[PDB]
């Protein structure tokens, strides 16, 4: 194989998914120069959960999925495997035996608007915490009250999604951070994504 | 090789509707918004609305809200714009344009890849072929040095008439002026050439006029009185 | 809405001149502006985005600057492919365009060659008459045409079509057409057009009578 990975389409695409509806891209049949990503000072976080980031160029991967979404800066701590809080509980869970990378960078000049960019949402409510790599799109009205509810709204009933209000004057931690999670599997199956060893 | 391919020229009566189409290729059709932008004859651009081809969600400029309808067939990567109860100043070039896949802001619209544009003509006038008249200075003996001569193409409606001289053998010093839309709703244009007064005895000049909507190919020989 | 205005509605500029065109928004738009070029007879092309980010593969001469209500686009030294209409566009609230600035190549002054064309026998046989006044190869666009019959100035019954600027020598041409019924044509002896233009020392009259 000789053609390079679509990392430009993953890391530089104009608009990312909302974290409740995190987008997945399958990477296959290509060369993956991870030194081009890892040497980049723009990533505020590049944490790997079953490999060293220096060794990624000496490995070949079974299948690779890149998961793309936007979150608040104080919530980037929740994307590590075994963490908990409304993002890890209700919209994006990693399994405790996750093998892969979490890569995150501040987007305040990209995702943040002087009137508030309300285009990005998270899941504020869910009957039960979601399973590893599940995604819940459903906008059924959540019921916090003891009585059942019907129609669009009620007392102690809530719309389950909430938008994040990103402004360029938000304090760091309330600014938007883009996340990419790379979720490969290693050395035990036939492989299709390759570090650039000849 | 990213591309947007549109339907050919549309011609319509007042109060009717028009269905412009925009076939995308070379990129994932669901990835980005498709905007609809129009441009009236000799005037600036005007944004009409967008469709998000993944969700089918749409937004419109207020002037078009309740007039324009935007739709899409993801199985054939085709976006559509339908414009209802057409008025004369809806005569315009209509473009679809894509919303920048990389490097932008997450809010921003842009228009990075544009389609070729579809001319819509909205008017009462029926299709009619041109009447082509010779233009010559005054008389042969009143000519001097470099002469000019031409043919005037008159009262024809389906826009795009093409004029050429001596079957395209003559192009030095040719003009074909932009058409004027007359008070009858029919178009007219003037096409003209400069030549030495000495060559009129050696050769003759023929303007050839092709009007595709009327299938009307007509040739006029131009002679000095 | 956000209304946008561009300061030069057109700007004549020489090859190698520096061009500056300014766009002002009615509201404060921060840096939420794009700039597009439209060469004659093509769809627009995006050149600058986010008020100053130069797009992929466009010439390095193009620049954009400013933020807030007032913005600029610049060509550091103009080249003869840059000729077109330039439009600004806000993206703060529903993407409104500006009025557009036409560039054109600056040239030295030049006089119109003036011709006049009587109605043909085939045209008079249709029951209508039209007479054409042609101005060829001049540069300062603003040429004004006066139509007269029997020394009386005509109005509304004539219209004029102007070419785009000639790529070979940066010059314009136009004609005015005057139209009359077959009955209105025959009742006047003298038919004239007069051109007043910056490229002439004084106005020039072209005229004829029926017959010759
Ligand atoms: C993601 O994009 C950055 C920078 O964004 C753009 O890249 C330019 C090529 C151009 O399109 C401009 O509009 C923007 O500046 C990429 O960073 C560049 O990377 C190359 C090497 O690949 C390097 O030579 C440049 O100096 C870098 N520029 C900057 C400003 O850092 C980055 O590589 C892209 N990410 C991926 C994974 O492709």
């Amino acid at each position: 194989i000789t053609n390079l990975c679509p990392f430009g389409e993953v890391f530089n695409a104009t608009r990312f998914a909302s974290v409740y509806a995190w987008n997945r891209k399958r990477i296959s049949n290509c060369v993956a120069d991870y030194s081009v990503l890892y040497n980049s000072a723009s990533f505020s976080t590049f944490k790997c959960y079953g490999v060293s980031p220096t060794k990624l160029n000496d490995l070949c991967f079974t299948n690779v999925y890149a998961d793309s979404f936007v979150i608040r800066g104080d919530e980037v701590r929740q994307i590590a495997p075994g963490q908990t809080g409304k993002i890890a509980d209700y919209n994006y869970k990693l399994p405790d035996d996750f093998t892969g990378c979490v890569i995150a960078w501040n987007s305040n000049n990209l995702d943040s608007k002087v009137g508030g960019n309300y285009n990005y949402l998270y899941r504020l409510f869910r009957k039960s915490n979601l399973k590893p790599f599940e995604r819940d799109i459903s906008t059924e009205i959540y019921q916090a009250g003891s009585t059942p509810c019907n129609g669009v709204e009620g007392f102690n009933c809530y719309f389950p999604l909430q938008s994040y209000g990103f402004q360029p004057t938000n304090g760091v931690g309330y600014q938007p951070y883009r996340v990419v999670v790379l979720s490969f599997e290693l050395l035990h199956a036939p492989a299709t994504v390759c570090g650039p060893k000849k | 090789q990213v591309q947007l391919v549109q339907s050919g020229a549309e011609v319509k009566k007042p109060g009717a509707s028009v269905k412009v189409s925009c076939k995308a290729s070379g990129y994932t059709f669901t990835g980005t918004y498709i905007h609809w932008v129009r441009q009236a004859p000799g005037q600036g651009l005007e944004w009409m609305g967008w469709i998000n081809p993944n969700s089918g969600g749409t937004n419109f400029a207020q002037i078009f809200q309740g007039r324009v309808t935007l739709t899409r067939d993801t199985s054939i990567s085709t976006a559509y714009m339908d414009l209802n109860r057409l008025k004369s100043d809806d005569t315009a070039v209509y473009y679809c344009a894509r919303d920048r896949v990389l490097y932008g802001r997450s809010f921003g619209w842009y228009f990075d890849v544009w389609g070729a544009g579809t001319t819509v003509t909205v008017s009462s006038a029926s299709t009619k072929g041109p009447s082509v008249f010779p233009l010559a200075p005054c008389s042969r003996s009143t000519s001097e040095s470099t002469a000019a001569l031409g043919c005037l193409v008159k009262d024809y409606f389906p826009e795009p008439v093409t004029v050429s001289w001596n079957s395209g053998a003559l192009t030095s010093g040719v003009h074909t002026f932009p058409a004027v839309l007359q008070s009858s709703g029919l178009y007219s244009l003037s096409s003209v050439v400069t030549v030495p007064s000495s060559s009129l005895g050696t050769k003759t000049y023929t303007c050839n006029v092709d009007h595709k909507p009327s299938n009307t190919k007509v040739d006029k020989r131009v002679e000095s009185k | 809405d956000i209304q946008m205005t561009q300061s030069p509605s057109s700007l004549s500029a020489s090859v190698g001149d520096r061009v500056t065109i300014t766009c002002q928004a009615s509201q404060d738009i921060s840096d939420y502006l794009n700039w597009y070029q439209q060469q004659p007879g093509k769809a627009p092309k995006l050149l600058i985005y986010d008020a100053s980010n130069l797009e992929t593969g466009v010439p390095s001469r193009f620049s954009g600057s400013g933020s807030g209500t007032d913005f600029t686009f610049t060509i550091s030294s103009l080249q003869p492919e840059d000729i077109g209409t330039y439009y600004c566009q806000q993206y703060d609230n529903l993407p409104t365009f500006g009025g557009g600035t036409k560039l054109e190549i600056k040239r030295t002054v030049a006089a119109p060659s003036v011709f006049i064309f009587p109605p043909s026998d085939e045209q008079l046989k249709s029951g209508t008459a039209s007479v054409v006044c042609l101005l060829n190869n001049f540069y300062p666009r603003e040429a004004k045409v006066q139509w007269k019959v029997d020394n009386a100035l005509q109005s509304g019954n004539s219209q004029e079509s102007v070419t785009e600027q000639d790529s070979k020598d940066s010059t314009y041409s136009l004609s005015s057409t005057l139209t009359l019924s077959k009955a209105d044509y025959e009742k006047h002896k003298v038919y004239a057009c007069e051109v007043t233009h910056q490229g002439l020392s004084s106005p020039v009259t072209k005229s004829f009578n029926r017959g010759e």
